[PDB]
């Protein structure tokens, strides 16, 4: 069994919104214990929902849990700002416990904002090391969800790139880099290089010429 | 009011053994059915096991059976977990929830990895540059360090403002990461720019200053 969630979501404080869980075995139902759980920043965790309806003692009235459709669901009445986290969903299947992705929920308490994107070629004392990290710096976006792509010459480059998962700023806003690393002699043999990041259908690329 | 606090976790090396532990505040574990799950580095939810209440079943995840032990020690209100043939897949931030997962401890970190390692800082500079905003995005890769925190700072404090330092990544036993800075064009190259890293475990300090490629 697989347990299937929206990938993210975004709301308007004040609006209700709603989050799903899909087994892939079947219809979700009353013995799988659908749980809910949040996640704030620094891996802070709190149950949310258990047992289908029951909230935790603590968690207000604004979260709801039942099942609609095949589905396990999530529903919070008149989203808060304060309510931008992550939200992980927990089904029973009689033996084990299968947790599902999460649900990056976003609550805009700002304007969107526009990924602020940078590459930074390899630094000679690094190709000395026979070593050549690309670094790309993702900066001021908002919401914080951005995926990243990678082309060498036009081709894209399917492996040696890491990718940070977004953190916060100050201002509230969101960061990720992501690096590129190849050998001295990979580097070498290519001329363009690019970064190119995609956020909330808009995709900034930051390229580079080697020669 | 219930406190939950897991303690024991540490770097490992691959095929290496661990035992971590949860102490319990607020309830008495006998009565309690009480559950281990971890959060790895890609940031997702797993399910390690469960101890039934009473004197009940404990459950295992495929990707934990046979390998992972939990034990319970009522006398001192203390879950355990033992980890015995690590692999690197286990690295995770481990942690215990209280029935149904309404509380949860701190966590602990668990890295399996190969040996501690002072980092290789770079600077990184722009590829002879433009100045679109008449500033400039200057940085500092900290390379292939071995146990995390490092301390990046720019002109010890004076550059506060600007500053955006990346989370590290493990990828081949070793740490990475990036710091950068953005200043107007007006003080770099006139003025000098330096990214100062301490690895405090190594005891390394170094500083290394971003002069033009
Ligand atoms: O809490 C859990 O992790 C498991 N929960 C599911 C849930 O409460 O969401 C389910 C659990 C009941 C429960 C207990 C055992 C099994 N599996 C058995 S008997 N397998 C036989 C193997 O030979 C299934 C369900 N609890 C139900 C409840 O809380 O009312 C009682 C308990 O936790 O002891
Ligand atoms: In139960």
């Amino acid at each position: 069994a697989v347990v299937t969630q929206e990938s993210a979501l975004t709301t308007s404080p004040g609006e209700t919104v709603t989050l799903t869980c899909r087994s892939s075995t079947g219809a979700v139902t009353t013995s799988n214990y659908a749980n809910w759980v949040q996640e704030k920043p620094d891996h802070l965790f709190t149950g949310l929902i258990g047992g289908t309806n029951n909230r935790a003692p603590g968690v207000p009235a604004r979260f709801s849990g039942s099942l609609i459709g095949d589905k396990a669901a999530l529903t919070i009445t008149g989203a808060q700002t304060e309510d931008e986290a992550r939200y992980f969903c927990a089904l029973w299947y009689s033996n084990l416990w299968v947790f599902g992705g999460g649900t990056k929920l976003t609550v805009l308490g700002q304007p969107k904002s526009s990924p602020s994107v940078t590459l930074f070629p390899p630094s000679s004392e690094e190709l000395e090391t026979n070593k050549a990290t690309l670094v790309c710096t993702i900066i001021d976006f908002y919401p914080g969800v951005v995926t990243v792509d990678w082309k060498v010459d036009g081709t894209p480059v399917t492996q040696g790139m890491e990718t940070t998962q977004p953190s916060k700023q100050s201002n509230n806003k969101y960061m990720a880099s992501s690096y590129l690393t190849l050998t001295a002699r990979e580097w070498e043999r290519h001329s363009s290089y690019s970064c190119q990041v995609t956020h909330e259908g808009h995709t900034v690329e930051k390229s580079l010429s080697r020669a | 009011e219930v406190t939950l606090v897991e303690s024991g976790g540490d770097s490992v090396k691959p095929g290496g053994s661990l035992k971590l532990s949860c102490a319990a505040s607020g309830f008495t574990l006998s009565g309690e059915t009480m559950s281990w799950v971890r959060q790895t580095p890609e940031k997702r939810l797993e399910w390690v096991a469960t101890t039934l209440s009473g004197g009940g079943f404990t459950f295992y995840s495929a990707s934990v059976k046979g390998r992972f032990t939990i034990s319970r020690d009522n006398a001192q209100n203390n879950l355990y977990l033992q980890l015995n043939s690590l692999r690197s897949e286990d690295t995770a931030l481990y942690f215990c929830a209280s029935h149904r997962f309404v509380h949860w401890g701190h966590g602990t970190l668990v890295t399996v990895s190969a040996k501690t390692t002072p980092p290789s800082v770079y600077p990184l500079a722009p590829g002879s540059a433009a100045q679109t905003n008449s500033m400039v995005t200057l940085g500092c890769l900290v390379k292939g360090y071995f146990p995390e925190p490092v301390t990046v700072t720019w002109n010890s404090g004076s550059l506060s403002s600007g500053v955006h330092t990346f989370p590290a990544v493990l990828e081949s036993d070793l740490y990475t990461l990036s710091s950068s800075v953005t200043v107007p064009s007006s003080p770099r190259p006139s003025e000098t720019v330096t990214c100062n890293v301490a690895h405090p475990a190594s005891s390394t300090k170094v500083d290394k200053k971003i002069v033009p490629r």
